[PDB]
């Protein structure tokens, strides 16, 4: 462990905190919280604070339900932005039923359940290394986002330079000051697009860090008079934003994906994991790409994946295996976008990987010949299949897959499906300005 | 109807 | 016949016409023409004027091809808007190959071919009564359409009243002075929406009248400082625009749909026609609803059809049979929208009806119990199926239908499919402002 | 739902 | 004191704080859900570990008393004209007289927590109500239920909103008053609620609320002009 | 490429 | 096509 109850009490004592946020994550991935005064810290640490657990369901909630707010001590973080009379600290909390049973509708609890299932298979750790990409948009006088990018930078360019600005540098340093472990940062392909990479860590810790990273990036961008968005494709004709997930499975403290006497230096467990991810790739796309805009990124020509295949060196593969081996052997899933719920996406990815391992599925041959030139029919006879083109198609594929349904349980499944169906129905009946530009004068 | 305040975001 | 060569020459002689438009219709339904001086009238009437026949293909044309421009004498019309030094007259012309064979890529020639096939079945005439409806939008200072409607009228309301304005009245009167046979007119359900009904006539004449009606309505609305659009759904949450098609089949000069001694006073031929329309309804939707915006109208709650069923009195049936019987016995197809190509839509409707008649298909039971009451699964067990929800789905349905393919021939089929696939691909990759309003700040 | 265009006046 | 302090602090931040039951149409209203717990000899009298739902007979009598007089004290718990624009379906505000442990907008809700924290929540109250008068009428109704040992109705856990008003009137589900005048009429006829505030308070409250309703009903609102000035 | 003038309408 | 994000600078 990192913190105990006495450490938390002493720390809030000297730092003089007055406001504590007991934050959690709902279905849609937005950060929710209930706030208590520091005088209620003892009640909070006793797992006694109650709240309306239906808020996890989002806008599809119906009936009020009382649940407990069991906090995690290791997630204690002091926010650097002092709130006038006193500081603000946060806890990331699990959701529990009034009888002490963990709530089945909590994405974090679902991820913990999937990790328990993984431990039942003999493995010890599931490490994740995220590569979240985001755009920076200038704000106007009224303080609302515009469509102007902060810089005309390029891939790995030294575009922001010195002499002020460089919001990426400030974000990286500030995150370092809060205890984050940042690996590297660079300017992304699209103008005004940036990427910050964290060191790999445990799945729960990685998802918590992803949520905190989104919050901190938005806040710091608001400091600099900028708007930071993790929207998959804010602009047409420009590279989208991905959240490539580097997954590594550990057994007895050693990497289970590495085998020095096997071809590609890959163990049989790694091949089974890749086969499991390939089999269910079209099914968990609804969870890893949960928005309507997510599928405008999944178009050819912008390095985003569009077909179910794995490779070591290819143009926009679904699964990429980095050259590094040994302890750093990992499988990268590039379909995930930053808009996805980290807990749900990790749950479905781990469930697919374990399904591949449990059934000893055979991985297909790697693709190293640029399938893009081949026609859709010219590659359908192979193992290459297309990812869903719309959110509705991905929802249809996700409903049919039995394994992916148990990956998040019946409560999460029904509520996610209802919310996404409402979201798609709202989008499909709208009349966009493009239609008026194309048809109002022509017809 | 039966749900307007929750779904008002759309 | 209505006009001869001598009559045309004499009419142009006294009316002093100097410009002649040899107009025709392409794949997309927009009116095209090649213009000649009056000195070339003799060459035009000799079927000797050449032009680039690839212009029929629209924006997917690849190669120039010489074609002839055989005009139709009965379509001669003198435009009321004088072109300063001389008047303007028009002919609607057929497209012919240089060897004298009619061009297979001409929608009008395709409709004539389908009518010849109908005559091969023993029938004489195929009458169409259209109900085109349109919106009137005010123009701004720069003379471009806005989103403000001309009036806040209602269904059959006396909204425009007297005291000027009343663009519908002026359009009706002007069309009457041009030789049109207007049946009745009224204000439509949506504000700023109007409908004008023609008397039923032959299929070719009806389609020609539809094109001329669109041209005249646009011109007259432009005169009144208004924008007239036949867009299927210009606005969200407001009634759409249809082109309900009243079809009546005649045999030996009498209505073949009428039978006084049968139930509903409907002949067996009428039931076979209804069965044929029902069977192929999901297949010709791509032709009758050829735009992306067409499927935003096909949504529940606005009296537009959404399911394949026929009835005598129901809320938004696909096929409606008016109460009038005898000579006026007809079947109304309400899925068609004004954006559809009249020739292609009539061709596919007639082909489906003849397929029903030729194979003596059995019509399903009429529905009179409000299909909207039950769920989609609660009605799928019956014969009620859903219309395609997007242009891509309708394109997929249309490609698989063997009968509907020959309804317009190989040339028209390939070019229409290519153009519509390009249109859908352009739409699906766009990032609409709705997506930014929904996700730019949320994520 | 089932009636939106008619009651659009309200 | 909370209302005063909130208004003052919001004024400091350049903001306006209002406890109006429903300031905007089509948007969720503002409630003042009241969690009531009765104690006897320093212990919670609503808790009974050996009974169903872990609820004592005193709690059931209290619920029955609140249910019986619910349509009568609505005039006190919802004393404004705007209060009844919140009491409309679809915004989690109660609209019918029923009690439940888990339902969409019940009049009386019993939280899951038990033992010392056993309580009954009345969700009809809005922040515009007078706290002393609302507490007085709620306590009087609860004591009336306890004193006469009234039998509480069966809890509703099937979403009363599903079926029609005629499809729920045959049960024990009755509708709350729709307007302030209707609530005043219901409140006047309830004898027990009359003593809940005494004759002086009763007469003055009735006079003030009748004047309030009369002023509202004779006004011509802009909605009427938007609906009828051009149509007729 | 190979078709830019005709497809310029999009 | 097949390369639009990288070549967008031109
Ligand atoms: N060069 C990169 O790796 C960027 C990836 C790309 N932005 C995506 O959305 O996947
Ligand atoms: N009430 C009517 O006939 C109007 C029909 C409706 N506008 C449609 O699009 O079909
Ligand atoms: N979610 C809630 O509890 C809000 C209650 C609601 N605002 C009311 O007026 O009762
Ligand atoms: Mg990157
Ligand atoms: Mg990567
Ligand atoms: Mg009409
Ligand atoms: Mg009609
Ligand atoms: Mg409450």
């Amino acid at each position: 462990a990192k913190y105990t109850r006495e450490d938390i009490e002493k720390l809030v004592k000297e730092e003089n905190v007055k406001y504590i946020r007991l934050q959690f994550t709902d279905i849609l991935g937005t950060i929710k919280n209930v706030e208590i005064p520091v005088s209620q810290l003892g009640k909070a640490l006793d797992n006694k604070v109650m709240f309306d657990g239906s808020s996890i369901e989002g806008f599809v909630r119906i009936e009020e339900s009382d649940m407990y707010l069991y906090p995690d001590l290791n997630t204690f973080v002091i926010f650097p932005w002092t709130a006038e009379k006193g500081k603000v600290a946060r806890f990331i909390c699990d959701i529990y039923n009034p009888d002490g049973t963990p709530f089945e509708g909590d994405p974090r609890n679902n991820l913990k359940r999937i990790l328990k299932e993984m431990e039942d298979l003999g493995f010890s750790d599931f490490n994740l290394g995220p590569e979240p990409e985001f755009f920076l948009f200038k704000l106007d006088e009224k303080g609302e986002p515009t469509l102007e990018l902060n810089d005309k930078g390029g891939y790995f360019d030294l575009a922001p330079t010195d002499l002020g600005e460089n919001c990426r540098r400030d974000i990286v340093l500030e995150l370092e000051e809060m205890g984050f472990e940042i690996e590297a940062s660079h300017h992304e392909v699209a103008p005004g697009q940036h990427e910050i990479d964290f060191k790999y860590a445990g799945a729960v810790r990685s998802c918590d860090d992803i949520q905190t990273f989104k919050l901190v990036v938005k806040t710091i961008a608001r400091k600099h008079g900028l708007h930071a968005t993790f929207m998959p494709k804010p602009l047409f004709g420009v590279n989208g934003s991905g959240m490539h997930c580097n997954l590594s499975l550990f057994k007895n403290g050693v990497n289970a994906f590495f085998d020095e006497n096997a071809d590609l230096q890959l163990s049989e467990t790694a091949k089974h994991f890749i086969a499991g991810i390939v089999k269910h790739a079209t099914s968990f796309t609804a969870v890893t790409n949960p928005t309507v805009n997510s599928y405008k990124r999944l178009v050819p020509g912008y390095e985003a994946p569009c077909y179910v295949a794995w490779s070591a060196q290819n143009r926009s593969p679904l699964i990429r295996i980095p050259a590094s081996r040994g302890i750093s052997t990992r499988v990268e899933v590039r379909s995930v976008d930053p808009a996805a719920n980290p807990y749900l996406a990790l749950s479905v990815l781990l469930a697919a990987g374990l399904d591949g391992i449990k059934n000893k599925l055979e991985a297909p041959a790697p693709i190293d010949r640029n399938i893009y030139v081949m026609s859709k029919e010219e590659r359908m006879e192979n193992g290459i299949v297309d990812l869903p083109a719309t959110l509705a198609e991905a929802l249809e594929e996700f409903k049919s897959n039995e394994v992916m349904v148990k990956a998040l349980g019946e409560h999460l499944f029904e509520h996610f499906i209802e919310a996404k169906e409402i979201e798609w129905d709202m989008f499909r009946t709208q009349v966009h300005p493009w239609e008026r530009e194309q048809y109002m004068s022509q017809y | 109807t039966f749900r307007q305040g929750d779904m008002s975001r759309f």
